[PDB]
């Protein structure tokens, strides 16, 4: 059982098993500063809280099917919380997380015109039209 | 800590955008975004290399690591394009050489690819090379082969299919066998090498474990069986040369194909020696009878036991019969094609036409087709309402008769065409090449009108005057490329129909009402399209090609090819 | 007149055949 201290001074009782699969804390039980709990300020509580929920679940495949179920549901969150997410799972290191967060913004993009998506995202366009026209120009007469 | 931006993750998350097609968007959401595409772009291929300076193509994608440029245009591959034409490699590999300093693979298709270009490739890249495909290219010899695996020790992957080239020894070979371990893959399919040792080939399988496919030469079988014996984990095997002298009926009897042998065709194989296959047809999945020498019946008995075959390719012998084995007995099968055999002493046999007949019994039976082409000597209206009415996800159909019958039960195919377009909506690739009175203007609106999804385009002899062309053009919402030969329509028919078609970038034709003046092709010049004009190489009509470039006008043009520019 | 143009591969093959 492990200690990890959230972003905003908040205690985490986690299993041992669970705390190994961010290889960022892995190797932080070498170096050992597991004395006074692994500090980690960079992680929101609310976030460090969902990242837990992720391993806990996973760690359970000691016991294919009704994961894949579980993952598609546990992703049903808004943009701005999936993108904290990946952050985390890339500030620590936790490799199947990360497959999952990112395939998930990359789903969100796969499908949609170039309009379509800096309207879901809202990004304004900084084009100038000739470079817009070099490059589409590029797209669909040269490379692919 | 403020609130995290999509920006704050766009670098990582561009990485698991694999489709070209989402990262052709995603280029032109923004000034970032567009740098961040440019510097994690792996694979880029160019349909036609003059469509770009290799500058711009180095500028734009820095960090390649694969890449595949195409040169001469599809027509090139039944003789019809002049051999100097164009599509040289070099100043691509002086580009890679200097400015693409990550590329590990290469694949260059009807090139022209010359010792001194790839020397100069094999010491830039080094071992650093996995991949290298020379796919149906010309101008090299041996020792720019020899020089490719001396200086790239690493390779994983080597290709030469269907390249024509000049054979001064085989130490290319015997280097491979010295020094090479990491050899996944080996190719020279369609070609002639008569200097290479197979004891060669034998030590290659030996050494490299990761040895999974060869197709090769007209080796005889005979010498490979050192070779099958070695390459154990050897799934993919096309090519050898089967050669039965009387002197001995049971020559191939004693054969011990690799385990996993899976994907395969042999060459010449006649029904003597057909029975080696049997042993294991039940897990064959790829057949390539392409250059067997066996009967319309042999093909019956032998399709017949391969339930799992996915893939069959062979010549029109395999017959209406045939197609009707092939119909319940391989439910699975996802890609067929039927390339014309010896139209000259009859057929190869009094089965050895395929019909309507065949067709409609293939069309209920596997309908799992996603590729389909077929040289047919005979069809019906019927028997396309049925292709378009059970196998949805067909993608790719090619569809060409031949000019062998005289008389074609209904001819004009126009409401065949319409169902077939209307119930394959899968569709992106189609071909269709006829007779004259084959295709109707009415019918060949239908074909603007109905393909919405269709990039490639051939067509054979359809319409019958310049209306059934505008027709068409106002129509094909996605087409990119077009290729069309035998046809009636007029040079300023012709471009008329080009500026109204949305997305077309790509276009060749052969035989079409011209003009002393040439001046009737000039009312589609745009700034950026390029027109060609042609004789042909290996009585032959003027060629069109015209394509977009960012580039401008070639300088590698031969004597036998004109340019056009306004006002001569 | 255009013949149906052979493709290259295979117009190799029918004559190695003969
Ligand atoms: C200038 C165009 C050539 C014209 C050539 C010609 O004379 C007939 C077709 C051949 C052509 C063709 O590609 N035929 C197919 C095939 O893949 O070989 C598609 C058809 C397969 C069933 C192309």
């Amino acid at each position: 059982k492990i200690v990890l201290k959230s972003s905003d001074g908040e205690s985490f009782e986690v299993e041992e098993a669970v705390a190994l699969e961010s290889q960022t804390i892995a190797h932080m039980v070498e170096d050992d500063c597991v004395d006074n709990g692994v500090p980690l300020p960079n992680v929101t509580s609310k976030i460090l809280a969902k990242v837990i929920e992720y391993c806990k679940r996973h760690v359970e495949a000691a016991a294919d099917d009704d994961l894949k179920a579980w993952d598609a549901d546990f992703m049903k969150i808004d943009q701005a919380t999936l993108f904290e997410l990946i952050l985390a799972a890339n500030y620590l290191n936790i490799k199947n997380l990360l497959d999952l967060t990112c395939q998930t913004v990359a789903d969100m993009i796969k499908g949609k015109t170039p309009e379509e998506i800096r309207t879901t995202f809202n990004i304004k366009n900084d084009f100038t039209p000739e470079e817009e026209e070099e490059v589409r120009r590029e797209n669909q007469w040269a490379f692919e | 800590s403020c609130v995290a931006t999509v920006d704050d993750v766009i670098e990582q998350v561009m990485t698991y955008i694999t489709d070209p097609k989402d990262r052709d968007s995603a280029s032109l959401v923004c000034r970032r975004w567009f740098k961040i595409d440019s510097e994690t772009r792996e694979h880029v291929t160019m349909a036609l290399c003059y469509t770009a300076t290799p500058d711009r193509l180095s500028r734009r994608f820095p960090n390649l690591r694969s890449l595949k440029l195409k040169g001469k245009p599809r027509a090139a591959m039944f003789n019809l394009i002049p051999e100097n034409w164009g599509g040289y490699v070099t100043p691509w590999v002086t580009e890679i050489s200097n400015n693409l300093r990550q590329l590990k693979s290469v694949h260059f298709r009807r090139m022209i690819v010359s010792d001194l270009d790839l020397d100069r490739l094999a010491k830039a890249r080094a071992d650093d090379l996995e991949t290298l495909k020379l796919d149906k290219c010309s101008g090299f010899t041996t020792d720019g082969l020899l020089s490719i695996v001396t200086h790239c020790r690493k390779i994983k992957t080597l290709l030469m299919e269907e390249s024509s080239f000049s054979e001064k020894d085989g130490k290319w070979l015997h280097e491979l066998a010295q020094h090479n371990t990491s050899l996944e893959v080996l190719n020279f399919y369609m070609t002639e090498f008569a200097k290479i040792s197979p004891k060669d080939l034998e030590t290659i399988a030996r050494n490299c474990r990761s040895l999974v496919s060869v197709k090769v030469g007209d080796f005889e079988i005979l010498e490979l069986v050192g070779f099958f014996k070695a390459a154990a984990n050897l799934e993919e095997f096309c090519g050898g040369s089967l050669n039965e002298d009387i002197g001995m009926p049971e020559k191939y009897m004693n054969l011990v194909f690799p385990r996993k042998l899976c994907r395969l065709g042999l060459s010449y194989m006649g029904p003597n020696e057909m029975p080696i296959l049997f042993p294991f047809a039940a897990q064959i999945r790829k057949l390539d009878l392409l250059y067997a020498l066996l009967e319309t019946e042999d093909h019956c008995t032998l399709i017949q036991k391969c339930p799992n075959l996915e893939v069959l390719e062979t010549r029109n012998v395999i017959g209406d019969r045939g197609l009707e084995v092939l119909a319940q007995y391989c439910k699975q099968l996802k890609r067929l094609r039927i390339e014309r055999g010896a139209d000259e002493q009859g057929m190869e046999d009094e089965e050895g036409l395929v019909s309507q007949r065949g067709l409609i019994a293939l069309a209920q039976g596997c309908q799992e087709l996603e590729y389909m082409a077929v040289y047919v000597s005979d069809i019906t209206n019927e028997s396309l309402e049925s292709i378009g009415t059970y196998l949805k996800n067909l993608c790719d159909f090619r569809l060409v008769l031949l000019d062998r019958e005289e008389r074609i039960t209904d001819l004009p195919l126009d409401n065949g065409v319409r169902s077939l377009l209307i119930g394959c909506k899968k569709l992106r690739r189609f071909a269709f090449y006829l007779r004259q009175g084959g295709l109707t203007d009415l019918g060949l609106s239908y074909i603007g009108q109905y393909s919405p999804n269709v990039r490639w385009m051939l067509l054979g002899y359809v319409g019958e005057s310049d209306e059934g062309l505008m027709e068409f053009s106002r129509g094909c919402p996605n087409l990119q490329k077009l290729e069309m030969r035998g046809c009636c329509f007029s040079e300023r028919a012709i471009a008329a129909a080009v500026t109204k078609l949305p997305s077309l970038r790509y276009l060749w034709v052969q035989g079409y009402r011209a003009s002393m003046t040439g001046q009737d092709l000039m009312q589609m010049a745009r700034p950026y399209w390029n027109i060609e004009l042609i004789p042909s190489r290996r009585e032959h009509p003027a060629h069109i090609l015209a394509y977009y470039s960012l580039a401008g006008q070639r300088t590698d043009c031969p004597t036998t090819v004109r340019v056009l520019k306004e006002p001569i | 007149e255009l013949p149906i143009a052979r493709r290259a591969s295979l117009h190799r093959f029918l004559e190695k055949r003969k």
